[PDB]
This record gives C-alpha cells, structure tokens and sequence, in this order.
C-alpha cells in the first residue's frame, strides 16, 4: 500500500474526524443485515432477526470498535500491513476461516459507512484512496491464506 | 427475488434521487475510474477526465437504464433486454466490473441521501443493482 | 439464459454419468473439502475423513438434486426452490461457497469423461451449475 | 505457498508428464470459450468466433506454451514467487489492467486441463495440492495491484 503524500493527506484528514466508536458499530450492523451469511459467525450475539435487532445490538458497535481499533493500527502502518495484522490473520484464516471475500465486503461497507457519515466531504479522490488502504488491510488479513 | 418490501425501498429511494438521477451517474462512473482503474479499459475513448463531458453524458445513460429497470422492476430481463446484448454480448463486459459499479452507485447515494440510506434499503438496493447486474451480464451467464 | 445448444449439451453430459451421479457428487464434495478447507466451517457435524459415509450420503444427494435440475431446466426456481430456501435462508451459505463446488464439480467430470468434455459442453456445464448456484442463493439475492 | 514434501511430490510427478505444447494450449482456448470476456485481451489472435475456431488457431496455441512455461518457472521457485513474477506482473497490472479476478479462473482451467488429461490420476490430493500452486501464482501475478 503506496499512497501518495495526497491520498495520505486525504485518508488522514478524514480518518482524524470520524466517531471512533459509532463508525465501528455501523459497519459491521450493515455487513451483517446486507451480507446476511456473515451472520452464522455472529450468532452469540443476540437477537439479529431484524436491521433494528442488530442495528441496536450492544455486542455488534462493542465488536464494531475493535474492528476500527485495528483500522487505525493499519492506518499507523501502510509501510507494513502483515506485520500489524499477523495476528489477526491466524485468527481469521486458520482458525475461524471466514473466506477472505467478506474482507472486501467489511471494507466496501465501511467505504460506504463513511460516504453516509460524511457526505460531499467523501469526494471520490478520498474514496479512490480509501479504496486502496482496504484493499491493502484485506490483503493483509488474507496473508496465511496465501 | 426482491421481496415486496425491497420494491418498496427501491422505489422510494430512487424516488429521492429524482431529476438528480443523472447527476448521480456521473459521479458514479466518475469514482469507479478513479477507484477502479482496471474499469477505464473499456472506455478508451473517452476522455475520462473530471468534468469531461464523455462521463456525464454517459451518467446520464446510467441513471435512465436504471430508472427503466425500477419502473420495470417485475420484469427487468425484458425491459433491458437490449443492454443486456450490448453488455453480455457485444462488449464483453467482465462481470466482476459490475460489482465495482453496484458498489460506486451505492457509495453516491449514501453521499447524497443521509435520511434514506439506512440499512434496510442499502440491503435492498444491494439486491436491486445484484439482480440488474445478472440480467446485463446473461448472454453467456 | 441457457441456450438449445446448452441445454442439450446439459441433458447429454447428465445422460453419460448416468447412475455413477451419486458417487460422482461424492468425489466433488470431497475434492472441495480438501482444497478448500474454508468450506468444511459448515459441516463441523460431519466426518470429513475419506470413505466417510457421511460424505457418500451427501454427494447422492447433491448428485439427486441437479438431475432434479437437469429434469426441469426451463423451471429451475420451482424445482429447487425448497433447495434455496435451505440454503439461501436457512443455512445461511456464503455464495462464494457455490463457486468452488461448482468447480469442483466440473473437475470431477472432467476426470470421468474425457470424450465428452469438450471444450463447448464445459462452456455449457459452466452455465449450467452457475444458473442453479443463483437459484439457491435467490433468498438474499 | 509453502507445500509439504508430500504436495510437493505430488505436483511435481504430475507435471513432469504434462506435455508443455498441448496443454498450454488448451487451457488458454477454453478460458477463451468459457468466459468469452476474457477475448476482449486476444483479438488480434484472429478468428474465434465459435469453439473450434479458437481451439484450432495458432496463435492460441502458440501463446498458451508460453503461459505454461511461466507456471513451470513458479513451480520451480514457490518460496519466491513475487520474485519469479515481478515482471509479468507489471504487464498484465500496470499495462494490460487485467483484472486478478481473471487470474485464479485460467488457474482453475488449467486445473480442469489436468484433471481431463489425467483422468483418475488426478485425484482429490493432487487437486488440493494443485489449487495451492495456482493460487499463489494468481496472489503473484496480482501483486502490483496490491
Ligand atoms: C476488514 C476485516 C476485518 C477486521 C479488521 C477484523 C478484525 C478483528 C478484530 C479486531 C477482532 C478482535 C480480535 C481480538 O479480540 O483479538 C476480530 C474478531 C472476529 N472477527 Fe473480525 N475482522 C475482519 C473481518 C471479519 C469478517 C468479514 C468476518 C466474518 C463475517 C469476521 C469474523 C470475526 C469474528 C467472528 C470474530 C470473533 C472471534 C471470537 O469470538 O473471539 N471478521 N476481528
Ligand atoms: C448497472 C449496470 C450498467 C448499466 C445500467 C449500463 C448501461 C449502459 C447504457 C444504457 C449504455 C448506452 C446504451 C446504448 O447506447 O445502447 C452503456 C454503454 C456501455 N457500457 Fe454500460 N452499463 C452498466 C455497466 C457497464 C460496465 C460494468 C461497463 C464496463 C466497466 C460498461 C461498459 C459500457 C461500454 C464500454 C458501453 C458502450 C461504449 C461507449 O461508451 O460508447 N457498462 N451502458
Ligand atoms: C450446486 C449446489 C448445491 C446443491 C445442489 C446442494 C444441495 C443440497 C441438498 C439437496 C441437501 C439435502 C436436502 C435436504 O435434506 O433438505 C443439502 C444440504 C446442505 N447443504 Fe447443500 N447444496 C449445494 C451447495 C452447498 C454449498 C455451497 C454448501 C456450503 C459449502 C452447502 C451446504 C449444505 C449444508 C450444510 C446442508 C445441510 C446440513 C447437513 O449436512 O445436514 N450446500 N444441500
Ligand atoms: C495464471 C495467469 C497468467 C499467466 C501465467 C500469464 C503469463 C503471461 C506470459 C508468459 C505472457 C508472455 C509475456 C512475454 O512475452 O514476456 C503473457 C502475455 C499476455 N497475457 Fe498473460 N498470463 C496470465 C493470465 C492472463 C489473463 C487472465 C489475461 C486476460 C484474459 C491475460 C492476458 C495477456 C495478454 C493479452 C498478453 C499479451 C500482451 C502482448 O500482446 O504482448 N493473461 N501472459
């Protein structure tokens, strides 16, 4: 993941303003009401029968915000993806095999999350290289498959 | 196979969109040859440049094929019937490049619409742009 | 959307597996659990293990559903439709998933009939099990 | 791709007696045939407009021996194959702009191609091992994109 110094001005100037702890919950509430087969690994959470059910799930925006914890950490870390997310990537892959396309699909749906939570704002150079910084992190995630 | 209340959401959304239908193509198109640089092999001559007037005649083009296939939504293989062959069968259009479209479209409404994109008509509208997608590419599909 | 040539190419690839279907869907399955262990996530019930009669019982029945298929081709969604449900609603099966049974599928043909899979009966096979994998996953599609 | 010693057996007695002109070949024509978008790169190949067309030119079959050859090359450096393919990545990425997706499909054609041409030889292990191989020369091909 390259990312000019104008893609990197504009993931960062956007990332900086973006409700850590909302933008989380949102995403994985619409990954899981949108790609409703990503629910059979989210079954210990609770009620999920409806949008309102999930969307208003506590267990969903608490797992939503680790999930942007570890966007963050990527952000901090384009010039080395696999190294921050080894870890992840054994836990995901060789332990709970989710297939690494729902990584594009968790990305694409926080793409959008952010197009809703930012509007105009989310020009498509922003998103153009927003693009990439997910592809990278699904990339990453998707090492041990490899 | 959109379920009722899905036709509702779609209409209803593209209902808000209105006369902005063709604004929104444009900007569509536009972030997929940004994002997806792999998408502007297809159109080598087109200026794909911002405000090029290529990319918003073409939006235009977009936004009514859509609002055909959403006034025609029972019965969309026939209402787009044509496109289809054009897509499927005289330019050869990846599939995959459809995803990337469907994925764009729906990041532009998210932008322009905050009251109307909730998670229920995102999922709808996910399966709008999926099924309009399966009709387009069925000549070798 | 399946043409004559398709069809008929179908009925006549289907014709030669003839009563060898069951164990051929058998080796399609274990093929995929193999190759692609990502799969196996949604039969932690079963014994995965090579001669398992868990694997043979399922093979006739996957073997039994696209003869059922076959049979009714120009009526797949009302031939399967209980199928989808199953599968779309029910088990809630990631379509990625159908792709590689898919694939394996045609490997297994592949090695069974070498006078018949040429090159135009793959295109059509091809066709075949990726029109029944968008009928069973049609319920969030 | 990291292939046990057992894999490693496996892929390599089978493609020791692989017959590099034909099978080339054959799986570039069916890729052609089978997903017919992909001609759209291969116009300039000439006539290929039905399955016997495109199974018969010369120019098909002159450039699936090529692509093989190129497999052959990954086959000989799996714990390297960025290496082997950094080149050929630049070409089909940062020049043609195939999409990667196109790349696990022809490995998949290529698997088939084996599989009819060595019937029950072919067997379950042996795909397995097979996918590996082709998946990571797919993930190879596909880097500039990363
Ligand atoms: C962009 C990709 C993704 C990221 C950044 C991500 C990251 C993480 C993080 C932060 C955790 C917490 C791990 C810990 O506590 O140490 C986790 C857990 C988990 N992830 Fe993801 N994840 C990804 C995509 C997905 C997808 C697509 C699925 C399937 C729908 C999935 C299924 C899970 C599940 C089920 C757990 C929980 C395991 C347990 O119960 O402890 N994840 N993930
Ligand atoms: C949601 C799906 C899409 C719709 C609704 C759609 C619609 C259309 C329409 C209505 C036209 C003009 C029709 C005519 O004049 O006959 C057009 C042209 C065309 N479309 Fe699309 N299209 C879609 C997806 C795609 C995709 C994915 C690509 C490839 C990235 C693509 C490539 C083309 C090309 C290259 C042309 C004609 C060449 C030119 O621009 O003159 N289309 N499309
Ligand atoms: C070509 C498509 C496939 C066909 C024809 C098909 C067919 C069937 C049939 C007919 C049954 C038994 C029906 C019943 O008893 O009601 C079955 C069960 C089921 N299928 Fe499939 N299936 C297909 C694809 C998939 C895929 C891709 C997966 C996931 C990897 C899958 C997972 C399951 C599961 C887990 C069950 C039921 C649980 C059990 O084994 O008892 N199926 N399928
Ligand atoms: C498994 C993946 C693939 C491999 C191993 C591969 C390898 C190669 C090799 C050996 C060449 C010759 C380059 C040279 O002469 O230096 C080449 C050329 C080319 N490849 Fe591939 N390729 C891959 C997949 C594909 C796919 C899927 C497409 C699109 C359908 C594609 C389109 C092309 C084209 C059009 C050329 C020719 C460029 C020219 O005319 O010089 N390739 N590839």
């Amino acid at each position: 993941v390259h990312l000019t110094p104008e893609e990197k001005s504009a993931v960062t100037a956007l990332w900086g303003k973006v409700n850590v702890d909302e933008v989380g919950g949102e995403a994985l509430g619409r990954l899981l009401v949108v790609y409703p087969w990503t629910q059979r690994f989210f079954e210990s959470f609770g009620d999920l029968s409806t949008p309102d059910a999930v969307m208003g799930n506590p267990k969903v925006k608490a797992h939503g915000k680790k999930v942007l914890g570890a966007f963050s950490d990527g952000l901090a870390h384009l010039d080395n993806l696999k190294g921050t997310f080894a870890t992840l990537s054994e836990l995901h892959c060789d332990k709970l095999h989710v297939d690494p396309e729902n990584f594009r699909l968790l990305g694409n749906v926080l793409v959008c999350v952010l197009a809703h939570h930012f509007g105009k704002e989310f020009t498509p150079p922003v998103q153009a290289a927003y693009q990439k910084v997910v592809a990278g992190v699904a990339n990453a995630l998707a090492h041990k498959y490899h | 196979v959109l379920s009722p209340a899905d036709k509702t959401n779609v209409k209803a959304a593209w209902g808000k969109v209105g006369a902005h239908a063709g604004e929104y193509g444009a900007e569509a198109l536009e972030r997929m040859f940004l994002s997806f640089p792999t998408t502007k092999t297809y159109f080598p001559h087109f200026d794909l440049s911002h405000g090029s007037a290529q990319v918003k005649g073409h939006g235009k083009k977009v936004a009514d094929a859509l609002t055909n296939a959403v006034a025609h939504v029972d019965d969309m293989p026939n209402a787009l019937s044509a496109l289809s062959d054009l897509h499927a069968h005289k330019l050869r259009v990846d599939p995959v490049n459809f995803k990337l479209l469907s994925h764009c479209l729906l990041v532009t409404l998210a932008a322009h619409l905050p009251a109307e994109f909730t998670p229920a008509v995102h999922a709808s509208l996910d399966k709008f742009l999926a099924s309009v997608s399966t009709v387009l590419t069925s000549k070798y599909r």
